[PDB]
RNA sequence: AUUGUUGAUUUUGUGGGUGGUGGUGCAU
């Protein structure tokens, strides 16, 4: 269990910037505000379960 | 007939090689088209499409809300009729006084028999009480005419549905309320023996109700207080006797 | 259409399908549900060529991942036809154990269920031996009492079926904390059917489906009831009660308190 | 008919047509995808951190969306709709929620005018 | 809470009704 993952994902500055530090997931079902979850060797979304490299 | 036999055992054999065949190809194309996947969602992806509710749908919505605004009823059962109450009542009273008559008889409920035990005997906010004075501490300041009052609140503030646990602190509850019983009897109550008349025959009403769920909690109690009694008796004899020890053995008579 | 290199990919997938039976499902096939075209990618996989094994698993893996809205075809499109189809076409008019499964599961998202199975069926001309089938998957399995009202306050607006008695009858069945408001409408449902100027319902002949339907509402929630209410209800009973069920409805009403 | 009497109605209508996302989750995900038409935040949130980061996605120069200063999560769930009621009618088990995002307001009412306004 | 990311559908404790895609004959 993870107490206020979604706190994690972003970063907010001084000014109150918002800077997002996980990609997003580009299957447009998924669209915007679905989050690759960072593993080592790809990244992968929960919703699609589909994978991606991490330096692509 | 044998023939026969033989022929059938031939085609459940060959009927299962065939099945098993059928598997051993199921296995190598789901291979392959996992093999071939990325290749397939690839050009799923390049070609994916680009970006009213029905009025019956709508009035499904706007129920659930309006269902949930609304209050809760509670529900009910069926009421059984007089004559069948009375013949379950018969039926559970004619089955608990069979089960009297064989304890009687030597019946021992483990279904054993009382010669089985004869084998080797010769040879060889509202706060629980855990113990009995922290309920004398709860009703210290309380009058003697109060404690069921407040012995009912506690074991209503922890019923065993409100949490977890309960049924355990309510069993430790009914030891903790015996050791009350007698240790009120004790206690001088000539000057207001009225008093005293409506609160402890009130407290074994209620020990009677928690005897019913928790016996097996009272019954180490209760087991426990002879063991106890019994040293006093080799100690003081007489006067480690009292008032209370009489009460003792009349409670368990009752439960 | 699909790209020619997928077609053929899932057509294979759909061959796998016709016949499998255990095992992992193809990998092509767990990814449907995120596409967005899936209904146009289902079709190509042939769905009532499914063995009941797919339908199964294919009913886990779309009404877990799809939104409420698109659950909601699956369970229309697929798995009601499937439902319907398996009755027709079996011999003895019964349902297969795996797509028994599929209908509960699909049950575990009340909203598309209740509008994607439940609603569409009754709607369209379901037929006694279907309603006991599927009241049987309803009877068993848990439905928040929520959704359970609002549906039973759906089927009691609904025409005078038999078909829709019997899903009346087992929400009933249930024993659900029905919100007053639901009570006040099962009121209405049996208050209509008392004779007056009033419909045809007055003079309908009635099943004994509804008389054991009125008598569990009777049994249940006759505490829950206004004494006006239960007026009418005894109303109802003298114009319309059966010769062995009537008296005993009479005897749970009498007995109940107003609320 | 107050500021707070104004959002009591607007929430429930929202919901009647599934409009609300309830969550700290459902909050940022409604405001990063410009689904967002207005914000409600609870000023008793222990960690400034989430006081923080809806200030800032609904502050985003490319969607601004309105916010509401609310004193208590507990009052803004039961908004939400997440207590239950009681044989009495009053709320229980109610569930604070830290930020509620309305999606769709569902049916126009004077309310949303009123609200509406006070932010112009 | 929980699902496989998801959002109250579940999980936990205490109570608790249920024989039911049951058969088989009978009477339009
Ligand atoms: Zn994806």
């Amino acid at each position: 269990k993870v107490k206020l993952a979604v706190l994690s994902y972003y970063k907010v500055d001084a000014e109150g910037k918002v800077t997002k530090l996980r990609r997003e997931c580009s299957n447009p079902t998924c669209g915007a505000g679905v989050f690759l979850a960072n593993h080592k060797d790809r990244l992968y979304c929960g919703k699609c379960h589909s994978v991606y490299k991490v330096n692509a | 007939k044998a023939e026969v036999m033989k022929e059938v055992i031939a085609k459940s054999k060959f009927y299962k090689q065939e099945r098993q065949k059928a598997q051993g190809i199921m296995e190598d194309q789901i291979d392959n088209l996992d093999d071939n996947f990325e290749d397939v969602m690839s050009e799923l992806m390049m070609t994916q499409p680009k970006k009213p509710k029905t009025d019956l749908d709508k009035e499904y919505d706007i129920k659930v809300k309006e269902l949930q605004l609304d209050k809760r009823a509670a529900p009910s059962d069926r009421t059984k009729t007089e004559e069948e109450k009375n013949a379950e009542a018969e039926e559970k009273k004619r089955e608990l006084e069979q089960q009297r008559l064989d304890r009687m008889n030597g019946m021992i409920e483990l279904e054993r028999g009382v010669e089985d035990l004869d084998d080797g005997f010769w040879e060889n906010s509202i706060s629980c009480p855990r113990t009995h004075d922290a309920l004398l501490d709860q009703v210290k300041k309380l009058d003697l005419d109060d404690h069921p009052k407040i012995v009912k609140n506690i074991i209503k503030a922890y019923q065993p549905k409100l949490a977890e646990g309960n049924k355990e602190k309510l069993g430790k509850f009914t030891a903790v309320l015996l050791r009350h019983i007698i240790f009120l009897s004790n206690q001088n109550y000539l000057k207001n023996v009225q008093s005293f008349k409506r609160t402890q025959n009130a407290l074994i009403s209620i020990l009677k109700s928690l005897s019913e769920k928790y016996n097996r909690e009272l019954s180490e109690e209760c087991r426990d207080y002879i063991n106890e009694m019994q040293a006093r008796y080799k100690k003081n004899h007489f006067d480690a006797l009292s008032n209370g020890d009489l009460v003792f053995f009349s409670i368990i008579g009752i439960l | 259409a699909l790209p020619e290199k997928v077609i053929k990919a899932y057509t294979t997938v759909g061959s796998i399908l016709k016949t499998w039976t255990h095992g992992k499902l193809p990998k092509l096939f767990k990814v449907i549900p995120s596409l967005r075209n899936w209904q146009d990618v289902i079709y190509v996989t042939n769905p009532e060529e499914w063995s009941p094994h797919v339908v199964y698993e294919a009913t886990k893996l779309f009404v877990s991942n799809l939104t409420a809205k698109e659950s909601q075809k699956f369970i229309n499109l697929i798995l009601l036809e499937r439902f319907r189809d398996n009755i027709e076409t079996s011999e003895d008019h019964s349902l297969n154990y795996h797509i028994y499964r599929a209908v509960k599961k699909s049950l575990y998202k009340p909203s598309a269920f209740f509008k994607g199975f439940l609603f569409p069926l009754v709607e369209t001309g379901c037929n006694v031996r279907e309603a006991t089938i599927a009241g049987s998957v309803l009877a068993k399995v848990s439905v928040p009492a929520l959704h359970s009202s609002a549906a039973l306050s759906y089927l009691l607006r609904l025409p005078f079926s038999p078909p829709t008695t019997v899903f009346i009858k087992i929400l009933l069945d249930k024993k659900y904390a029905l919100p007053y408001q639901t009570v006040d409408d099962c009121v209405y449902y049996f208050m209509r059917f008392r004779i007056l100027s009033n419909g045809e319902d007055a003079t309908r002949v009635l099943p004994v489906i509804w008389h054991k339907a009125f008598l569990t509402f009777a049994q249940r929630y006759k505490n829950d009831i206004t004494q006006d209410q239960r007026d009418f209800l005894l109303e109802t009973v003298r114009q319309r009660g059966h010769k062995d069920i009537g008296p005993e409805i009479r005897r749970e009403l009498l007995a109940g308190a107003s609320r | 008919v107050t500021i707070e009497d104004a959002l009591k109605v607007v929430l429930r209508t929202a919901l009647v047509h599934d409009g609300l996302a309830r969550g700290l989750r459902e909050s940022t995900k409604a405001l990063t995808r410009g689904e967002a038409l207005l914000v409600v935040l609870v000023s008793s949130v222990t960690e400034a951190n989430i006081i923080k980061l809806v200030e800032g996605l609904a502050n985003d120069p490319e969607n601004k969306v309105p916010l509401i200063k609310v004193a208590d999560a507990k009052q803004l769930g039961e908004w939400a709709g997440l207590g239950k009621i009681d044989r009495e009618g009053n709320a229980r088990k109610v569930v604070g929620a830290s930020v509620v995002v309305v999606k769709n307001w569902g049916a126009e009412t004077d309310e949303l005018s009123m609200i509406m306004e006070h932010f112009s």
